[PDB]
Order: structure tokens, then C-alpha cells, then sequence
């Protein structure tokens, strides 16, 4: 599994909890492609 | 120059439901900035997993755990056994 | 630790070059890291990522090489 560039990933947000925050994770257009993915962000 | 944390600092999250209805199950760190290399995402299930009574939802497996000993889980409802006051809505 | 050079006025020289400064027996137990760009580690436990070969490339996390473009040379 090569490394991903900007093009195969979409940024998707995660589930919101009771405080109210989310997560913006990076998700590999296809399932299993590359690694070293962009770390999630508030 | 950051960690590569182990299974002690990332934790397992759904993405939002989109309008198919599939989840990813991306590793999130339990603060900001901790660490890298985290596990990658792989598909969730979707966005209808309800566990019977009794079992709560494993994010390291996608299935439902009998819970342990001594304590229950109500499963996918609720209940107003107390009423000493007017419970919550 | 104490690294000192005083160079002789014989009125020609080289200096001293010093690399890899490893300490041991700092701060008990550490963490594992990510390689670095452009080195890989094959099995686990490696103390140390080794470097590709020339004329290959790789990134961070990767355990090998990938092969590098005809047009084109990486030392
Ligand atoms: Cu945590
Ligand atoms: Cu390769």
C-alpha cells in the first residue's frame, strides 16, 4: 500500500458527542490504499 | 517528531452517516496533536447497529459484547423506574 | 558531557566531526517512533530505521522501498 496523495482521501467529519465536539478524519476514497494519513483535527 | 501511540491513546470513532448509510470507523486520539500513525479507517457498519439488551457495541470488533458481570445495559431503549420527582422530559 | 578542541597556532587545519551521539539509560521507558522519510525497518524491534538504497525511495511508517522512476535518480 503506497502512500496517498491529496487526491484518493476526503476529510469526513465524526460523530457528534455530548459535549458537542467533532473530529476531522481523512478517509481513503476506497477502502484500504495508503497510510500515513493527514492526524485529525478539532 | 510526534508519538506513534499505542492502543492506550487512540480510540475508535464513527464518521458522520452519509445519505447511503455507510460509516467508517476512523482511529481518533483521545487529545489533539498526541500522536501519528494511526490505525486507518476501515468500513463501519450501517448506521443500524443496535445491540440487544444487555450488550454494548465494541469499537475494537464491530460486534456486541455480553457486557460484564454486575451490570446491565437497558440495550437500544430506556426506563423510568424512579419517581421521586418528575423525571426528565 | 564536555566536547572540547583547541587548536595549536602552527600556523596551518581539518576540524573534528562528531555524529550519532547516543546516550543510554535516559528517562527509563520510551516510545516507539515512525521511521523517518526515507528510511525503512523491516521486522519489529528494530533500535534504528535503516537508510534506502540509492536510486530508491520511501516515506514515513513504510517497512520497504518503493522503487524510484527510470527518469529519474535519488541518492
Ligand atoms: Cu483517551
Ligand atoms: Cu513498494
Amino acid at each position: 500500500l503506497h502512500a496517498c496523495k491529496e487526491s484518493e482521501y476526503h476529510f469526513e467529519y465524526t460523530a457528534c458527542d455530548s459535549t458537542g465536539s467533532r473530529w476531522r478524519v481523512a478517509v481513503p476514497h476506497s477502502p484500504g490504499l495508503c497510510t500515513s494519513l493527514p492526524d485529525p483535527v478539532k | 517528531e510526534l508519538h506513534a501511540c499505542k492502543e492506550s491513546e487512540y480510540h475508535f470513532e464513527y464518521t458522520a452517516c452519509d445519505s447511503t448509510g455507510s460509516r467508517w470507523r476512523v482511529a481518533v486520539p483521545h487529545s489533539p496533536g498526541l500522536c501519528t500513525s494511526l490505525p486507518d479507517p476501515v468500513k463501519g457498519t450501517e448506521c443500524s447497529f443496535s445491540c440487544n439488551a444487555g450488550e454494548f457495541l465494541d469499537m475494537k470488533d464491530q460486534s456486541c459484547k455480553p457486557c460484564a458481570e454486575g451490570r446491565y445495559s437497558l440495550g437500544t431503549g430506556i426506563r423510568f423506574d424512579e419517581w421521586d420527582e418528575l423525571p426528565h422530559g | 558531557l564536555y566536547w572540547r578542541t583547541t587548536a595549536f597556532s602552527v600556523w596551518s587545519s581539518k576540524p573534528v566531526l562528531v555524529r550519532n551521539i547516543a546516550i543510554t539509560g535516559v528517562a527509563y521507558t520510551s516510545e516507539c517512533f515512525p521511521c523517518k522519510p526515507g528510511t525503512y525497518a523491516a521486522k519489529q524491534g528494530s533500535p534504528f530505521c535503516k537508510l534506502c538504497p540509492a536510486n530508491y525511495y520511501s516515506n514515513k511508517g513504510e517497512t520497504s522501498c518503493h522503487p524510484c522512476d527510470a527518469d529519474k535518480y535519488s541518492e
